[PDB]
């Protein structure tokens, strides 16, 4: 297997991406040819953030609560499970029945974690607010 | 970590410095110096001083305390009892 | 050291269960009902809540029996294994084992039995499962393959012992018994 | 398998640059005490086309050379020089015969392999003509050991896997033998 | 093989953002490439100094052992 | 038994409804599982059969008589720990419900027990890395089991980072050995014990020394043990040392084949520093768990002297010391949990804050225990006098056997230092005893209607209601008398230690 | 006995034979000490790293330098670029110096 | 330059930066294992390398979860 | 001209000047990429792709955690450093890059002699799977056991209830 052709393609792809930026930088007319409002670094009304018209509080570095953080964390153990199936893909014939049973027992252990997640309802989106109806009771004397 | 490091003398020393940045009648300020009489502060002048003292010690006088405080010593006592350091991020403490 | 004759260094799962003594089933049954009994015993010693006895819920009793059922079987499995290893008195097991092996030899069949595993996998399976009963309390692992690494010599099954003359078993040479390493590599030395 | 090694050519020159690979030549021949031999000059395609004919003709010399290797106890390359030369001459003789008796059929087969990724399943028509010609002129028959005679894949009538693109020279030659040889 | 495609973009963006900082790193990178390509032996001398000062067996130390053996063996023969 | 029953408990716990009663009953199920595991292990594993050493699972694991003894000890000590969460420790819901709040408590313990038992059995560098992470990860989860506690989560964060660095060092050592030799099985590596860099095994021990709080890496262990809840500190401060020290002894057994004197000096240097920090560190402290953390560091140093010597007397010394220290460790923490019922209730200076996780957090909270409960106070006094080394308690014989191995192998400096460290550490040990009893005669005529136990309602005013539950009080009574009356059966127990062989044979 | 030094195709690699002979010597009962197996251990470590052979090459290069011998007169010819393994270098009768095709096999 | 502990400056001043440092350090051991296994033509070392990648991934998940809950506790009033 | 040296020098320069947490996770990406590319050539293409498959997924999960924790601390905190001292530090580290002091092992090249005995040729991944599922199946099962522990461990740490 020779990969010199592949290397040339990867080199071209990297150069190709810079061409799009270089072309756009050399094709656009200069600001003086346009309305001549100066450089973008000074046009603060343009370089500012977009908030649908009305400026609001600047919360760039405020914390962002995530309601699917547990699903994000559970992705990593399951990603490793899928990755660990790669060795069996190309060695299925040589391992024979012995490897097939080992491969099933491997999945029979991870299915316990899959069952545990189902019962614990850990995949559901967490919410701060809860909507509960309150029964109206009269304290008649 | 999260504990007060103030002293009665340091709080009084910085309280006097803040109050000397205004047009007070007398520059001799102690614990028993009254705002209304000794310093000659009216309604709005007194509230300007209280907010200025709030900025120095990063404290907030409540409505009842601010509407009844008479002397500088009461301001010093309030700062000592109520001041707390602002909570830092997780990285500042454990790192 | 109380030592006895070695029968099988890696006995098969079916062989271990078949060679269960009546006491082995008795210990299996005691393990099955002991775990629910211990929950009753623990409540009697000290109630879970309050000061008076309260029977544990049937849902606890069902899962406790399942735990005890596997716990009893593992205890019985270990007891039967020691007879194959020779660590325990196994005169009953030796006589039964020798009869089965001689019968298989007389039929020109391997005592270990035919296997779906190639020569490498049979050896590999034996390495994984041999002496795994020492950790059976930690996690299970059983010999469920027909491999040929049992730490014994089939020559010792040719000599006639007391009480075996009336068995009338004719034993052909090992090189004529199917599914044996000494009777497979006929054409090629690297292929059975 | 395209794993990089230190024993052959790697995938790209960037691998050579990282390894600082030097492709080293030796200008010295074998010492005169070792008798000289004529090396086989067939490339990959002719060798794959004649693989089963070399095995049939030179089976005893192939086994003897390989039995020498196993019985040498690690000294195979040096001790088995004599057995190695027997295999080289015997293999060369098979290729020489193929160029004198079945040259048209032989060249049709390995040129098909070069046309079809060197896969045996894609050149059954050319191989069948070659197999028939070799048997009728050299008494050599392709045989796949370990399976019954009628269950050989090269003799299968309706294989599940067939070449995507037909080889035109193979198709024309196959039709020229169907009508003529089998009247 | 991803660094092959990424390298032109990061290098160009490095000089555009920090031309002086990139110049020092690139200049330092090229100087040590010239030293190795032209066999000036600057890096070799530093490596020899480090091995000598840390007690490592050096190139000269290994060669002196051969000279001592060669002198000894020659005297034994003669 | 452990693995199969663990899966059943995992599924069952997630199916039934969430309640304190079901969790407690599930904890009792875990107690039965460990008891069944002990019975199965004792049925198949014997000291005589395992003397030679038997390979398992393609030689990835190797069990001998030395390894088997620790596994039996691990199962037994785990049984005594589960009794804390499987039964009442104080009888009060406000205190005891913490143990029943987390359902995965018993699950995580069963995960760690599997790691603890298999760690001394490792025979390959690959499985060594796998098992050490299996044990380490289970400890992080147990440290973070109370995820609503700021200190518990902070400690687990500290525990994870320090242990991960130690795991990297362990992985770095094993990889360096593979680079030199190309082999992963320890027995194969032993063939080249004279041709591999023996200091790479010292790198391996450095990672293991971090995981046991050895100096200079002591600081994180003291901080974690003090911040963690008493029920959690009782486990994480003892269980990791049961398995890692046993593995260190095996590794040091292999290292002594080449007998690298430079290797011994480096380990001696760390032992010397650990005795200094272990003794002087606890002199000025006010927390009881902080005091015990320094006590743990000092005692590990004493065991490491036996491990470093690595002779026939070292096997006797280490096996005895680890068994008796574990029993003393359980006894002390069992008493600490119980005596929380005698704490006075406020009804302030220093603004002392006490949480439900650690009701007993300061040494002076043990005041007037001689009056509050004379039998419990004496039981604590016996345990403390054992840590001091007063004969004929179990603690004296542990130090007596350690000194024998140290002086026989020529560690004169360490033996003298360990005895000076013992005298220095006696100062803070005696402080516990001073708090318990030295004010008995002045506070005998005192009135305490504000204690925590006083809030417990009576049944009928005629029932004799014991202040302590049956199980925890019986365990304290049994452990206290075993420590006290070891002289009765000391000779036979050492004879049992005579038969524990690590490839000695003859 | 677990498998060690397994080649990229499932069989023994170059240095398994050296490792196998070490194991056989160490586990053989006839030996009283491990001294007879010492030479076998060196061969296995030489198979992997070739440290002694590299040292021998270091001496030969250093020895030739003091004698004034040119490296290209006593060394072996080599080519650094794979595309320049031309048929002229390979010695073909009609060999040309044009570069060979290594882009796509 | 390593003996003066220069790497202690290359690590950032955040808790997650310590996590990144550990992943890089463990990754260095795996790269070394691949380097030795590839030269030796030993698939056992590549088995070790694969295990180190899987195990290190498990370590990252556990550490992140502790750090996630630690950050949750401070911002846990949630009165709104 | 080894361009790997230049890439690592740029990466090392930003490691000493990285201030916020976003620049730290960018350092991690700027570390795996040289590892993957240097693995893709030379030693092992298989693990270069395996590193990309597994670590890139971990990077995204790492990144999404940063968005929930950033608290303005490093957006206004000052750093002093100095351009001259930073270059001096990197220059001195550049002086010594010999990880081993066996000069013969580093300066003398070796070759291997290929053989035709392996008529059954397959990828390294198939051989890894052959041994992992047969010879070291216990390691594979314990790894799944560890994965099971992580799944339970993540839920108990993170979930409020
Ligand atoms: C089948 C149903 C069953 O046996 O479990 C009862 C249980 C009843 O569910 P439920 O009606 O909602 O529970 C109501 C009460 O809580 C039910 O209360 P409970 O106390 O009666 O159930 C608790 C259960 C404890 O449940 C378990 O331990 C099951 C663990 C299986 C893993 O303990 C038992 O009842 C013991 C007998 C049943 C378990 C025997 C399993 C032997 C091991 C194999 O069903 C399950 O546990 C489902 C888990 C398995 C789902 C299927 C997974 C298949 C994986 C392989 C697929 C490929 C092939
Ligand atoms: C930290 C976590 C650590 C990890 C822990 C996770 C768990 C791992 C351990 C899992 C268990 C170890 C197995 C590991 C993988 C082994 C794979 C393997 O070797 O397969 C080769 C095996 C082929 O090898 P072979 O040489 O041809 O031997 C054929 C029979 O296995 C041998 O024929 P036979 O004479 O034994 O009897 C054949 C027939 C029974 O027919 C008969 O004629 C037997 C006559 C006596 C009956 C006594 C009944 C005893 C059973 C009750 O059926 C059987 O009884 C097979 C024995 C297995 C019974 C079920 C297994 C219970 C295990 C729990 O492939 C199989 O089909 C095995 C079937 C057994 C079921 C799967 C076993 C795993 C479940
Ligand atoms: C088959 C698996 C399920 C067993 C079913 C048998 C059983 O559990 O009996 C029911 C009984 C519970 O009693 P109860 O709930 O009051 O009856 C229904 C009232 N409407 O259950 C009980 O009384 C508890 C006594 C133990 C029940 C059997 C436990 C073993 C379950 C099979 C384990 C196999 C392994
Ligand atoms: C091109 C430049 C390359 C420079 C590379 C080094 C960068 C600067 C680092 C400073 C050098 C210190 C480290 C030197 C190597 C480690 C020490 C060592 O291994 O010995 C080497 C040196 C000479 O060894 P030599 O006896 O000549 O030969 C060996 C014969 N068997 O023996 C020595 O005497 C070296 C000096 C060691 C003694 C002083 C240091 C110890 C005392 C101060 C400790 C301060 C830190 C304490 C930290 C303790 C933490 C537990
Ligand atoms: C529960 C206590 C069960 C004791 C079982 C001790 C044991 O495991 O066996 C002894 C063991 C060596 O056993 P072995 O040589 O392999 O086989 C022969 C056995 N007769 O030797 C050992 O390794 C055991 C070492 C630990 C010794 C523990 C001593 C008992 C601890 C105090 C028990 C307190 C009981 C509290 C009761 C609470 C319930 C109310
Ligand atoms: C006849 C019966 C005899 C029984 C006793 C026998 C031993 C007697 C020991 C005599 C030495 C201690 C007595 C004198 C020390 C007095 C300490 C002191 O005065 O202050 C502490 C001193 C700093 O001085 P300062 O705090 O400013 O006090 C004002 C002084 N004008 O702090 C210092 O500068 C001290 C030096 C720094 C600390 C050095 C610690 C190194 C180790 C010391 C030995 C410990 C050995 C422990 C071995 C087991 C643990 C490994
Ligand atoms: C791949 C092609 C397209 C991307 C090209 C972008 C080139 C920028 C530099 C790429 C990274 C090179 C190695 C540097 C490590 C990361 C350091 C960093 O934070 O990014 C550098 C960027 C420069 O801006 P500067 O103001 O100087 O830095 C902040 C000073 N307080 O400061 C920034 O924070 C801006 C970050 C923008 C987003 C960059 C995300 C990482 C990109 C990695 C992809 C390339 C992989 C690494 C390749 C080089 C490896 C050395
Ligand atoms: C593909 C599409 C082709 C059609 C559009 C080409 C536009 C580029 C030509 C251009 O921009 O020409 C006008 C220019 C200069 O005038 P400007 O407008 O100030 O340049 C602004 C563009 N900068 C930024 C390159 C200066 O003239 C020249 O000397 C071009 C050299």
């Amino acid at each position: 297997m020779l990969q010199d052709l592949f290397n040339n393609y990867v080199i071209l792809v990297g150069i190709l991406g810079l061409i799009f930026l270089g072309v756009n930088y050399f094709i656009v007319e200069s600001p003086r040819m346009d309305e001549n409002n100066g450089n973008i670094s000074d046009y603060i009304e343009k370089s500012g953030p977009f908030e649908c018209g009305f400026s609001s509080f600047e919360q760039s570095h405020n914390p962002i609560p995530i309601a699917f953080i547990l699903v994000a964390l559970l992705f990593l153990p399951f990603d490793l499970e899928v990755s660990s199936m790669l060795p069996y893909i190309v060695s299925i014939y040589s391992v024979g029945i012995y490897g097939l049973i080992i491969f099933i027992l491997f999945l029979l252990i991870l299915i316990v974690g899959f069952i545990y997640e189902f019962n614990t309802k850990s995949l559901s989106i967490t919410t701060i607010l809860h909507k509960k109806n309150k029964a109206l009771v009269k304290n008649l004397y | 970590q999260s504990a007060s490091t103030l002293t009665k003398e340091d709080v009084l020393t910085r309280s006097v410095s803040v109050l000397r940045g205004f047009e007070v009648k007398t520059k001799d300020i102690d614990l028993q110096t009254t705002f209304v009489q000794d310093l000659g502060m009216d309604s709005l002048d007194l509230n300007d001083a209280l907010v200025a003292l709030e900025e120095e010690f990063d404290v907030v006088f409540d409505d009842k305390t601010a509407n009844e405080i008479k002397t500088v010593g009461e301001v010093v006592d309030f700062v000592l009892a109520n001041y707390l350091p602002t909570e830092q991020s997780i990285n500042h403490t454990i790192r | 050291m109380e030592t006895y004759e070695l029968i099988d260094s890696d006995p098969k799962f079916s062989r271990v269960v078949r060679y269960f003594r009546p006491s082995d089933y008795l210990t299996w049954a005691l393990g099955t009902i002991g775990a629910p009994g211990l929950m009753v015993l623990f409540e009697k010693i000290e109630p879970a809540k309050g000061n008076t006895f309260k029977m544990p819920p049937p849902s606890i009793m069902r899962i406790a029996t399942t735990i005890g059922f596997f716990g009893g079987f593992y205890y019985a499995y270990t007891s039967s294994t020691k007879r194959f290893w020779g660590y325990s008195e196994n005169a009953k097991e030796v006589a039964k084992d020798r009869y089965e092996v001689k019968k298989a030899l007389s039929e020109k069949k391997s005592p270990y039995g035919s296997s779906l595993l190639n020569p490498y996998q049979q050896d590999m399976s034996a390495r994984n499962s041999t002496n795994s009963q020492l950790l059976l309390a930690i996690f299970p692992w059983f010999n469920v393959a027909n491999h040929q690494s049992h730490g014994i010599d089939l020559r010792k099954y040719y000599e006639v012992r007391d009480g075996e003359e009336n068995w009338n078993f004719t034993l052909p040479p090992l090189d004529q018994v199917k599914d044996l390493d000494v009777a497979q590599y006929k054409e090629y030395s690297n292929y059975p | 398998s395209s794993t990089h090694t230190n024993d052959s050519l790697n995938s790209s020159n960037y691998v050579d640059k990282l390894k600082d690979t030097h492709f080293v030549f030796e200008n010295d021949k074998l010492p005169s005490e070792i008798p000289d031999v004529e090396e086989v000059g067939a490339t990959t395609a002719p060798l794959l086309s004649a693989a089963y004919f070399i095995g049939a003709k030179c089976q005893d010399y192939n086994d003897d050379f390989m039995l020498c290797q196993k019985e040498a106890k690690g000294n195979g390359p040096i001790d088995c020089l004599k057995e190695g030369r027997r295999v080289t001459r015997c293999a060369s003789g098979v290729l020489k015969d193929l160029n004198t008796h079945c040259s048209d059929e032989f060249r049709l087969h390995w040129q098909c392999l070069s046309f079809s990724n060197l896969e045996y399943k894609n050149c059954r028509k050319a191989e069948s003509l070659l197999n028939k010609c070799v048997f009728e002129k050299m008494n050599l028959v392709k045989k796949i050991p370990g399976i019954p005679e009628d269950r050989q894949i090269h003799l299968k009538q309706n294989p599940v896997l067939k070449p995507v693109a037909l080889h035109q020279d193979s198709e024309v030659a196959f039709k020229k033998a169907q009508n003529e040889n089998s009247i | 093989p991803y660094l092959v495609a990424f390298r032109p973009a990061v290098l160009v963006f490095f000089f555009i953002r920090q031309p002086i900082g990139a110049g020092l790193l690139a200049g330092g990178f090229l100087f040590w490439q010239a030293d190795r390509h032209f066999n000036f032996g600057i890096r070799d001398n530093i490596h020899n100094f480090k091995q000598t000062i840390l007690g490592f067996p050096t190139q000269a130390s290994k060669w002196e052992t051969f000279k001592q053996v060669d002198a000894q063996k020659r005297a034994q023969l003669v | 038994m452990l693995f199969t029953s663990l899966l059943l408990i995992i599924v069952y716990g997630s199916l039934v409804n969430k309640s304190h009663l079901l969790t407690k009953l599930i904890n009792r199920l875990g107690l039965i599982i460990i008891i069944y595991t002990l019975l199965i292990h004792l049925n198949i594993n014997t000291l005589e059969n395992l003397s030679i050493g038997i390979n398992m699972f393609n030689n990835l694991l190797l069990i001998n008589s030395f390894n088997n003894t620790i596994i039996e000890l691990i199962l037994i000590i785990c049984i005594l720990y589960v009794l804390l969460i499987s039964f009442n420790i104080t009888g009060l819901s406000i205190i005891d419900n913490l143990n029943y709040s987390k359902r995965t408590f018993i699950v995580i313990v069963l995960f760690n027990i599997i790691g603890l038992t298999l760690l001394p059995l490792v025979n390959d560098i690959m499985i060594l890395f796998i098992i050490i992470e299996l044990q380490s990860y289970s400890l992080y989860l147990l440290t973070a089991i109370f995820n609503e506690s700021h200190n518990s989560t902070k400690s687990a964060l500290y525990y994870f980072i320090v242990g991960s660095i130690a795991s990297f060092i362990i992985l770095d050592a094993t990889v360096s050995i593979y680079d030199d030799l190309g082999l992963t099985n320890i027995q194969y590596i032993l063939m080249y014990i004279d041709k591999l860099e023996i200091f790479d095994l010292l790198c391996l021990l450095f990672g293991l020394f971090i995981k046991i709080g050895l100096a200079p890496f002591y600081s994180y262990s003291i901080t974690i043990y003090s911040l963690s809840p008493t029920i959690i500190t009782n486990y994480i401060s003892l269980m990791p040392k049961l398995s890692i020290l046993t593995l260190i002894y095996i590794i040091m057994h292999y290292i002594n084949i080449v007998n690298n004197t430079d290797l011994n000096y480096v380990i001696s240097f760390l032992i010397l520093i650990s005795m200094f920090i272990g003794s002087f560190g606890g002199l000025n402290v006010i927390r009881i768990k902080t005091l015990l953390a320094y006590s743990s560091l000092l005692n590990v140093s004493y065991m490491l002297l036996a491990i470093l010597s690595n002779s026939n007397e070292s096997i006797i010394a280490y096996i005895y010391y680890i068994i008796q220290y574990s029993l003393t460790h359980i006894n002390i923490f069992s008493i600490i949990l119980v005596i929380s019922i005698y704490l006075p209730i406020m009804n302030n200076m220093l603004n002392v804050m006490i949480t439900k996780y650690s009701p007993i957090e300061y040494i002076n909270q043990l005041k007037n225990l001689f009056i509050n409960n004379i039998f419990i106070a004496i039981a604590l006094c016996i345990s403390i006098f054992s840590l001091i080394g007063i004969p004929p308690l179990t603690g004296f014989y542990g130090k007596y056997l350690v000194l024998i191995s140290g002086l026989n192998n020529g560690y004169v400096l360490l033996s003298i230092v360990l005895i000076i460290a013992s005298s220095i550490s006696t100062v803070y040990y005696a402080t516990i005893l001073k708090v318990l009893s030295f004010d008995t005669l002045s506070f005998k005529d005192i009135i305490s209607n504000n204690l925590i136990i006083n809030t417990s309602p009576e049944n009928n005013n005629n029932e004799i209601k014991p202040e302590i539950s049956n199980v925890i009080s019986y365990v304290i009574s049994s452990l206290t008398l075993i420590i006290l009356l070891i002289i009765i059966q000391y000779e036979n127990i050492v004879k049992g230690a005579y038969l524990v062989l690590l490839y000695n044979w003859v | 006995a677990p498998l060690q030094q397994v080649g990229r195709h499932g069989g023994p690699n170059k240095c398994f034979g050296e490792f196998q002979r070490v194991v056989e010597c160490m586990t053989n009962a006839k030996h009283d000490s491990y001294e007879p197996c010492n030479n076998l251990k060196n061969d296995y470590l030489e198979c992997r790293k070739h440290k002694v052979e590299r040292y021998k090459a270091f001496l030969m290069q250093k020895h030739a330098e003091e004698l004034g011998k040119d490296p290209e007169e006593i060394g072996a010819p080599f080519v650094r670029k794979r595309r320049f393994l031309t048929s002229k270098t390979l010695g073909l009768v009609d060999g040309d110096d044009y570069e060979i095709g290594v882009e796509k096999i | 330059m390593d003996l003066i502990l220069l790497m202690l400056v290359a690590v950032g001043l955040n808790i997650i930066d310590i996590y990144i440092m550990i992943e890089i350090l463990i990754m260095g051991c795996t790269v070394n294992t691949i380097y030795s296994a590839s030269l030796d033509n030993d698939m056992i070392g590549l088995i070790y390398s694969l295990i180190q990648i899987i195990i290190a991934g498990v370590e990252s998940a556990i550490g992140l979860s502790i750090l996630v809950n630690y950050n949750r506790i401070r911002n846990s009033e949630e009165i709104e | 001209m080894n361009l790997e040296i230049l890439d690592l020098s740029i990466l090392g320069f930003y490691s000493l000047i990285s201030s916020n947490s976003f620049e730290s996770i960018a350092i991690l990406v700027a570390t795996i990429m040289p590892v993957i590319t240097e693995l893709w050539y030379n030693y092992s293409q298989l693990f270069a792709l395996l590193y990309t498959l597994i670590y890139v997924g971990a990077v995204v999960i790492l990144f999404v955690f940063i968005l929930s924790v950033i608290n303005e601390k490093e957006e206004y905190e000052y750093e002093y450093s100095g351009l001259f001292i930073l270059i001096l530090v990197l220059l001195l580290d550049d002086l010594d890059d010999n990880e081993s002091n066996d000069n013969d092992y580093n300066n003398v090249y070796i070759t291997d002699y290929a053989d035709w005995f392996n008529n059954y040729n397959e990828s390294d991944l198939s051989v890894i799977g052959n041994l992992l599922f047969t010879e070291y199946a216990l390691l594979l099962l314990i790894i799944s056991f560890i994965l099971l522990m992580s799944i339970i461990g993540l839920i108990l740490i993170v979930k409020k209830d």
